[PDB]
């Protein structure tokens, strides 16, 4: 059922100490191969008051 | 996305087998200063494209900490340790936030990851890791993203051989 | 013991280098049921002996526990997270011992290894372990220890630009 | 200074839940090609009443 | 919410303080089987109605386990210890649910206090607290829901006098 | 002192647990000074909830 | 020592009771810097005269930290939640050590008393805790110690109904 | 069997961050009264070069 090639859209709702914020992503990945690459867009509560590093792995 | 994930013929393969219907993880995240978060992640497959979404929750940071201070520099690579429990498969990690510097911050992370479907279930194994920025804007409002992760066995061959418990 | 972990020429193996001199170094082990381990450990070189000196205590394991009743077959391999701090080597990692017919049993593990002498530090790096009886009486009385440990990188491209 | 046959000994005192023990230690392996192998006595508090696998990583 | 709870003259009230400005609140609940709560709460005032908006997140509690299998009577009454950590209010308890027929299911709160006026700031002082449920169905569709707290000092005075 | 010896309390509640998603809903009152306060929860959705109740209450 | 609190005669004095025979305990003290401590006690009654036999082992409180660095001035008074697990009586408390020049240092404390005769348990109660140094030579060789203890209810009335 | 006035004998083997010491205490109390004051001296490895505070709430 899965392929090569897959493609990937992401949509995190978060909040950090306070902050609220919202991302979304789009990018594809190697299921296979084990790897993948997401452009990553802050919606809602852009700029970010932390660190980037802790969302990553959510990603 | 545990789906993109490396895993050979050797093991079982959780995250691609739960699909069609896919799964979903929740994870917590604590760090070595005492912050933490928890996250939760639907992942499904409609077409070509997963879908991933996610609510994450990070709390309790201290306010000048490498995290709120905004000042950590990426995460090292990592090796995952995960076995069943609950019939669910639970994935174990050591993390480290390399700090602006010199020294680290760090992170124990502990993963449920749960397939709405029955499938064959692997023993005990590791994923290597390694997750990047491989770009951004100023206020990274704009990023790019490079996970990779490949499952394996231990590569020391055992050597015990024959016993009794 | 470190020093019987082969490194490739590309890390520097922080341990047989801290000899003649030697390393002493610091564990706590920290139990899903909250047992818990504390230990210390001297290593002298002399000769080509390496005298291992240590002492060890643990503490609150519960009476209807594995460890207790004794349903441990052995520790899961396990990958050591080697990480410099303070000029010292911190390892970390997750554990856990494979039961009888009953999966695991888990537990946390900080290690700090300190150097008698002055050597030159690695990069963040990972060691590869195996931990193994070979060989037991009923009681354990006797007991045959094996162990095979292999520092490495990632074997992953950093594909970043 | 390290060669590819080097010996080794090994004396731990314990204590695990009140009980006492002592255990002597006496083997061998390969630096450079890490491996090690060891031969155990428990000099003292024998039958030890709990596993041995929480002892190994440390003997 | 603190702000009921009964403070002392000698006794900064950083709850009762923060109004009408009123507070956010910040807590990991630890349980034993390291299932996971984090919540957050934002309180406030306007005429003679407080408002709680609050987030509730719970993970990793064991299927088979006495949350996901329904079988705590209820907290046991507690004190939590409240102290200024970088310029705040922390709370720390040891909480308890009592376990049908016997036994208990133990779990840390740690809440983090955040008034949003500059308050009066309190010395490191105890809240004993009693939370119960008083009705409900077997479901717990409809609840109703008593807490009494009471905030101190110790009441063990001291016999320290002079030192360096 | 804009806090009276008599308040009420309006309070709403989203949550998740072990995926399982609700809104819980209550109003109430309480006595400030005294300590003391009770409130009324409805749950508007998820009902019916698959775990303890009491993991909420000193949220709620 | 318990036995060193007052017990009201609607609590069972658990520690008391418990002598002729004596009872003994084990307690894990886990601080917020991850330094830790292991400790076990014989407390006896040899006539008029208890007799506490102790064991106490610390580990990984690191160097620069208040421990080593000896800048606490106390701790603060503390209540111990006190509960029945599988026949024994269990405590915890969160405790704080007063800084140096302001400021407070975490303590988790799990505490087991293991009484060794038939006692009437007791139900979930507390013990409001005051330790104090009363006196210390500078360099601490002699030092006079004290404790108080209350046993305790809820001073808050259940309005179940 | 316990009384108003009970004396109190203490020994502390120990050893912190690998550091060894022996300490004994003599003390008096009010078991009902719920106080007791205890005279402690350093046996061994004096002077503790750590605050004496983790120690106290074993003595
Ligand atoms: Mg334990
Ligand atoms: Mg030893
Ligand atoms: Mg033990
Ligand atoms: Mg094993
Ligand atoms: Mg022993
Ligand atoms: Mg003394
Ligand atoms: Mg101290």
């Amino acid at each position: 059922l899965i392929k090569e090639d897959m493609r990937v859209k992401v949509h995190m709702e978060g909040n950090v100490n306070g902050h609220a914020f919202v991302i979304e992503g789009e990018g594809k990945g190697k299921p296979y191969e084990g790897t993948q690459t997401l452009n990553l867009t802050v919606k809602e509560g852009a700029p970010l008051p932390f660190s980037y590093d802790i969302l990553t792995t959510a990603l | 996305n545990r789906v993109f994930t490396k895993y050979p013929e050797d093991i079982p393969d959780y995250f691609k087998q739960s699909f069609p219907e896919g799964y979903s993880w929740e994870r917590t995240m604590t760090y070595e200063d005492k912050g933490i978060c928890t996250i939760r992640s639907d992942i499904s497959l409609e077409g070509d494209c997963f879908f991933q979404n996610v609510r994450f929750n990070g709390m309790n940071f201290p306010p000048n900490g490498p995290v709120m201070q905004k000042k950590t520099l990426k995460w090292e690579p990592s090796t995952e340790k995960l076995h069943v429990r609950d019939g669910l498969l639970v994935g174990n990690i050591n993390m480290a936030l390399l700090l602006e510097g010199g020294g680290h911050y760090l992170c124990d992370f502990k993963t449920t990851y749960k397939a709405k479907k029955v499938v064959q279930l692997p023993d005990y194994h590791f994923v290597d890791h390694r997750i990047e920025i491989l770009s951004n804007d100023s206020d990274y409002n704009k990023v790019k993203l490079y996970e990779h992760g490949v499952a394996r066995y231990s590569p020391l061959p055992s050597q015990a051989w024959g016993s009794h418990h």
